[PDB]
């Protein structure tokens, strides 16, 4: 069974930085474009960033182009968020999702809504 | 030749005896009447010398009654010569096509199995191309046809043949070339108004585009052929040509190429607007243009206009050596190497094996 | 029409022979 | 509260995920090694029925394994006779794009139902004169995957909000509602006795139920991405899966645990249907590289190849006597292969 | 209390799929290896039928 | 004996193909369009100006059936499977606009439409720049790239707003044509309008590019285009 477990998170003051996990379970992680999704409390859910198979399109939201930084490992199946100079508007709940088929582009996972491959997510604060 | 040598003789004793200072005879060309010593005797010329001009109408020779006198101009030096032997010239052109339209036969032979066999490219388009693929075929096999009543190997015989058989092949060639003509002209037409009229049923037109055509030649070569067989019949319908017969042969094919080519270039004003548009360019506007000059058959209007005696058989090189093989560039062009079959001929290819 | 003229050229250039051999006997 | 209940049903999963480690006494390719394979085989395409103007997304056989019916997105619902490639009728549809259709076994009613939410109800014995609309259920809030006829008064459907649904078709309105998924639900397959039936849903997971309780009764997770087709064992105890990651598996109600997994490395495209054949040794399995590929159930090998088509398959079925299967895909074509 | 109510109901879920029998998967496999070796006559299929029964000539 | 079923097989069979080359004929002659377009007034206004709400209408006597999608979840990867045999969808618009253009990727870069043309509309661009041009902080937070951004010259801007609306007009307009170009490759295209204000000729932007998609279909099945 697939099922994806963030790890991280936590206080930080208003500048610091912090990275992130994704621990992956019972799939070929060698597949499947993987992204991180964002909520902010009091709102809808969002689109961070987005790797794909080998690493070579990295793309990003606007409004943390730069600071962030995502790779993967393909030889130990998970995911990693390196995040810098953090902001008093990023507390938000983060998750890591996948999109649903292997060997594609496309991706229709930014709803909520029982996306059912994403993770319940870690807690970010600051 | 032989015949007449006879038949314009027998006719020539009837009047030797119908017709004294000279006598009334036969001189091997011509009868004569047995004239008076003096006067001048001035007779047209016979037949044989309607042949070397189209001003025949002048040509006269004048022997006096002295008796029988030498002609005063001489026969064949009047006319007959022409300032030498251009038999390289009329074999080898005539032996192009033939192994000219041989090339397209077997590469349309084939190249029309593939269109109607793979079952997924019956498309309304390739309704059309296989129209213009069976008119080349129509094409060659009525010209090697139409060439198997040429190999004469005598000359008392095909100069004198007259048959309804070599009436019939010959009718049959005409409608067999004059489609040919069509289905250029509808291929223009079809690909013209699937690009300016794009808002309409194509199951109206097309049904009602291949009535013309087959039907309207099929007209044509009929009323060609009851101006000549109830009126102006000679020989068997090649060489009178008397110029307001010619003109419902020649005159609706090359006005089948007038209104053809105003739809070549109406259509690349379409296909630049939209290959400008920012959604480089003269490359893909050569393999763009170059792709219709076959399918419109536009490579006729260069000499369309040019009168025939005017142009002195340079075209023949051109209409003959390249024409006679139109019928084998559009089967490479759409057929053997189309970008849609190149993908789908690779499915059969593997997936037998 | 290109093919029509050339069965039209050909063939009164083939009957200038047939004169032509005719006219042999007449010279 | 809910930090210690995850842990509570993680604990629950992982008790239960021992419990068929418990069961796994051997693979099946180590029993079944000393069958004696069926080998090199093939079939032909023996008939083509092609009427339809738009894609065909849905067909079902029926009970004399005669008649079937074509569901097509150009809102035209087709009966055929596959004899004699005649079309008996050709119903009009109300809304164009739909995704299902349905054949009653006795052979006396048609359901259809697709993106405006409705399954809606043919009759096809109509003494009056002409076919048409008896009735129509209107429950659900999604879109409408799938459908499958008891009798001719109550029929399970299948939905793209989540749920489930028997209906009583005099009265129009359900009689339960199946509400244990967390995705669309996609395909649903009844068992021989129509005492059960399994689904499968985008989230991976496969629910077996009960008609007469409403409840779920066992979970069955062992793909990776959503599933399209799902169909049982000609018993009663196993099921066939087609996932949207090029496998195909199969699971045992008895040992709660899957068995085999069907795949191979040059077929990474999507599953969009799968079958059964009357014994249960040849398993169908229509993909998206546009050539059916008949699959041993026993051994795990692709066997025979049933290549006819030009765009993907969407639907899959094998008549009730074994003699034919008809496939239809997007090509408006219906080759019926035997 | 709504997502810890649905909760709720995902235990109880998993109490029902886990007070159920199981039972040894040889014997459940050999099972479907009793079934396809006797119907396999019957299956018009994996054996070739004479052009006879079929109405598919 | 035999026969006399046949026959019955064979006038049905007559008499329901009859029907079908009215269906046939009437069906090549109507065009679909799908308006996914994820904005309230833009699905609604647009239509003057259940499960799915079927608008027909016609101009030049040309028949066009716009379907607006409804009651659907807010998942899409397998109802938009049921769309790739349409001529074109119209992607309406309204952090919204980032969550606006990760839609509009996938459905550029799917395998199934693959093949599909796109017209895309720009709702509210009085009230999405120049609501930013009186708080002067909400693209800024969304796009770096803006306060970089020059309005091109070879842009036809109208007389008579403010030149700093069109320089996000345009910049919001050069963000989906990045996408369009880059690898869609000759067989389907994108067509960026604005209208949204007026009755006039938002349909008829839809009527003269949806002419051009198939002039562009024709020539692409000769390999010229």
């Amino acid at each position: 069974q697939v099922q994806l477990q963030e790890s991280g998170g936590g206080l930080v003051q208003p500048g610091g930085s912090l990275r992130l996990s994704c621990a992956a379970s019972g799939f070929t992680f060698s597949n499947y474009k993987m992204n991180w999704v964002r909520q902010a409390p009091g709102k809808g859910l969002e689109w961070v960033s987005d790797i794909s198979q080998s690493g070579a399109s990295i793309s990003y939201t606007g409004s943390v182009k730069g600071r962030f930084t995502i790779s993967r490992d393909n030889a130990k199946n998970t995911l990693y968020l390196q995040m810098n100079s953090l902001k008093p508007e990023d507390t938000a709940v983060y998750y890591c999702a996948r999109c649903p088929a292997p060997f594609t582009r496309d991706c229709f996972d930014v709803t909520s809504t029982t996306y059912a491959y994403r993770g319940q997510g870690t807690q970010v604060t600051v | 030749d032989d015949k007449i040598f006879k038949k314009e003789q027998a006719m020539c004793l009837e009047k030797i005896q119908r017709a004294p200072g000279c006598p009334g005879m036969w001189d091997n060309i011509t009868c004569w009447k047995p004239a008076h010593v003096g006067e001048m005797v001035l007779v047209s010329c016979p037949e044989l010398f309607r042949i070397f001009n189209p001003d025949q109408d002048m040509g006269v020779v004048s022997r006096n009654c002295t008796g029988w006198s030498e002609p005063f101009p001489h026969y064949f030096d009047a006319c007959g010569f022409d300032e030498g032997d251009q038999d390289y010239y009329y074999l080898s052109v005539k032996a192009l096509y033939t192994v000219g339209y041989s090339l397209s036969l077997v590469a349309l032979l084939l190249a029309m199995v593939i269109l109607c066999r793979f079952r997924k490219l019956h498309c309304t388009r390739n309704f059309i191309h296989m129209n213009l693929f069976v008119s080349f075929m129509l094409r060659a096999i009525s010209v090697f046809i139409k060439d198997w009543i040429l190999y004469a190997e005598q000359d008392s015989n095909h100069c004198f043949i007259s048959t309804v058989e070599c009436k019939a092949v010959m009718v049959f060639f005409h409608y067999c070339v004059v489609s040919n003509y069509f289905w250029l002209f509808i291929e223009g037409l079809y690909l013209f108004t699937l690009l300016v009229e794009t808002f309409f049923p194509e199951r109206r037109y097309f049904y009602w585009y291949t009535i013309i055509g087959w039907g309207a030649p099929l007209v044509f070569v009929t009323v060609w052929a009851t101006l000549r067989l109830y009126f102006d019949d000679t020989g068997c319908w090649d060489m009178n040509d008397s110029t307001a017969l010619w003109w419902v042969i020649k005159g609706p094919v090359v006005g089948s190429i007038m209104v053809n080519f105003v739809l070549f270039i109406g259509i690349i004003v379409i296909l630049v607007q939209k290959l400008q548009s920012p959604d480089s360019i003269y490359l893909r506007l050569a393999r763009s243009t170059l792709l219709l000059i076959p399918l419109f058959g536009i490579h006729y209007t260069v000499f369309a206009f040019s009168p025939e005696n005017v142009s002195k058989r340079e075209r023949l090189v051109f209409e003959l050596g390249l024409g006679s093989f139109q019928g084998f560039v559009v089967a490479v062009l759409y057929c053997f190497l189309n970008g849609e079959v190149q993908a789908e001929i690779k499915r059969k290819w593997r997936s037998w094996k | 029409h290109s093919d029509g003229i050339f069965t039209d050229s050909y063939s009164r250039y083939r009957k200038q022979m047939a004169v032509k051999k005719y006219l042999a006997a007449v010279l | 509260e809910l930090d210690q209940l995850r842990q509570e049903a993680e604990q629950l999963k992982n008790q239960i995920r021992d419990a068929r480690k418990a069961c796994a006494d051997a693979t099946l390719s180590q029993i079944t090694n000393n069958i004696d394979p069926v080998g090199r085989i093939q079939m032909r395409t023996r008939r083509t029925l092609r009427g339809h103007l738009a894609k065909i997304y849905a067909m079902h056989w029926g009970t004399d394994s005669r008649l079937l019916v074509s569901a097509s997105q150009d809102g035209k619902l087709i009966i055929w006779d596959s004899y004699t490639t005649n079309k008996v009728h050709a119903i009009p549809l109300r809304s164009s794009w739909v995704m299902t259709c349905a054949y009653a076994p006795s052979g006396n009613y048609v359901a259809c139902g697709g993106l405006d939410n409705i399954c809606s109800i043919y009759n096809l014995k109509t003494r009056e004169g002409n076919v048409r609309v008896s009735r129509e259920l209107a429950g659900h809030t999604g879109y409408l995957s799938c459908c499958r006829f008891l009798d001719d008064n109550q029929i399970v459907t299948s939905s793209g909000d989540t749920t489930c649904a028997l209906w009583d078709i005099e009265t129009g309105q359900q009689t339960t509602t199946f509400t244990g998924h967390t995705g669309d639900v996609m395909s649903l397959s009844l068992a021989p006795d129509t005492r059960l039936f399994v689904s499968g849903a985008c989230d991976a997971s496969a629910k077996l139920w009960d008609v007469r309780e409403g409840m779920c009764r066992q979970t069955f997770t062992g793909h990776e991405s959503d599933i399209n087709a799902i169909c049982f064992f000609p018993n009663g105890n196993a099921f066939a899966t087609g996932s949207d990651d090029a496998t195909c598996r199969l699971f045992d109600l008895r040992a709660d645990q899957e068995l085999m997994t069907y795949s191979h490395d040059n077929i990474i495209c999507g599953i969009t249907s799968v079958s059964f054949s009357k014994s249960g040794r040849l398993l169908l399995a229509g993909y998206d590289d546009f050539n059916c590929n008949v699959w041993d159930a026993l051994k795990a090998d692709r066997a025979g190849v049933l290549a006819g088509h030009d765009n993907r398959v969407s639907c899959l079925g094998v008549t009730d006597d074994g003699m034919a299967v008809a496939t239809g895909s997007w090509d408006s074509f219906l080759k019926i292969w035997n | 209390t709504a997502s810890i109510a649905q909760a709720r109901k995902l235990v109880e879920q998993l109490k029902m799929e886990a007070n159920i029998d199981r039972i040894k998967v040889s014997k459940a496999a050999a099972d479907l290896m009793a079934y396809c070796e006797a119907h396999a006559k019957e299956d018009p299929l994996l054996t070739p039928v004479p052009a006879s029964e079929n109405p598919f000539r | 004996d035999q026969r006399n079923e046949e026959k019955a097989q064979r006038e049905a069979n007559k008499k329901i193909e009859k029907q079908l080359q009215k269906d046939k004929q009437v069906y090549r002659a109507t065009h679909r369009l799908l308006l996914l377009g994820a904005g309230e007034s833009g699905k609604n206004t647009i239509v003057k100006q259940s499960g799915i709400f079927e608008t027909k209408f016609q101009v030049d006597k040309v028949n066009f059936h716009m379907f607006d999608v409804g009651a659907q979840r807010d998942e899409r990867r397998k109802w938009i499977q049921c769309f790739n045999d349409v001529t074109a969808i119209i992607f309406v618009v309204a952090n919204r606009l980032q969550a606006a253009l990760k839609l509009f990727d996938s459905i550029w870069n799917n395998k199934w439409l693959r093949d599909t043309s796109v017209i895309l509309f720009l709702n509210k661009q009085d009230l999405l720049a120049e609501k930013v041009l009186a708080g002067k902080s909400k693209i800024e937070d969304y796009f770096p790239e803006f306060a970089r951004y020059t309005t091109p010259e070879d842009a036809t801007p109208e007389p008579g707003e403010d030149p700093r609306v069109t320089r996000a007009k345009y910049f919001i307009r050069d963000e989906f044509l990045r996408i369009s170009t880059a690898s869609g490759d000759g067989r389907h295209y994108c067509y960026p309008h604005f209208t949204c204000a007026v009755d006039t000729e938002n349909i008829r932007r839809v009527f003269n590019d949806c002419r051009d998609i198939i002039q562009r279909m024709h020539l692409r099945q000769y390999e010229l285009l």
